[PDB]
């Protein structure tokens, strides 16, 4: 729940469980004025482990 | 205040710095297309 700009969303029939409501729902921005900050250092540190 | 080369593949050579890797992407796109003709002629079959 701390700011996390990386939070992938839940899709398909798992966004039907409350925590991943949860998961999507920190995301919706309100309109009040976001402060939200995008990160900066996202493309030039790279983890590509699968 | 008066004074007083072509080389393609260089495109991949920035892979590993600020990584562009092309044809690795060439690679994703013709294994995601034999995986789609693979499994339409399977479905279809």
């Amino acid at each position: 729940l701390s700011d996390n700009p990386q939070r992938q969303s839940v899709s398909g029939p798992l966004s039907s469980t409350v925590y991943g409501f949860v998961n999507n729902s920190m995301m919706v921005q309100l309109p009040g004025q976001p402060g939200i900050k995008p990160l900066t250092f996202a493309n030039l540190i790279n983890f590509k482990v699968d | 205040n008066r004074g007083g080369q072509a080389d393609p593949t260089k495109s991949l050579q920035a892979a590993g710095s600020s990584s562009s890797g092309v044809a690795k992407g060439a690679l994703t796109i013709l294994g995601g297309q034999i995986c789609m003709l693979g499994l339409q002629k399977q479905l279809q079959a």
